[PDB]
């Protein structure tokens, strides 16, 4: 669903999707060519 | 005959192997690349 999301002090809109993009430990949210929010790291549990 | 089917056989192989051949068309699709990124880019300057 389309909804207000703040993960990782990261606030913003938009819609929560799971992906299979694989994330390191130590790296918790991604970034696109912008430089932008592309997909993020559960804050609370392990999930992406 | 000979001469227009051997030059359009040329024109295939030449336009299959070099990348810049259509290089007037790609200088279209990198200069909206280069200006969208910028534009974009621009949304994480602080302007001061």
């Amino acid at each position: 669903k389309c909804v207000n999301f703040n993960f990782n002090g990261l606030t913003g809109t938009g819609v929560l999707t799971e992906s299979n993009k694989k994330f390191l430990p130590f790296q918790q949210f991604g970034r696109d060519i912008a430089d932008t929010t592309d997909a993020v790291r559960d804050p609370q549990t392990l999930e992406i | 005959a000979n001469q227009f089917n051997s030059a359009i056989g040329k024109i295939q192989d030449s336009l299959s192997s070099t990348a810049s051949a259509l290089g007037k068309l790609q200088d279209v699709v990198n200069q909206n690349a280069q200006a969208l990124n910028t534009l974009v880019k621009q949304l994480s300057s602080n302007f001061g």
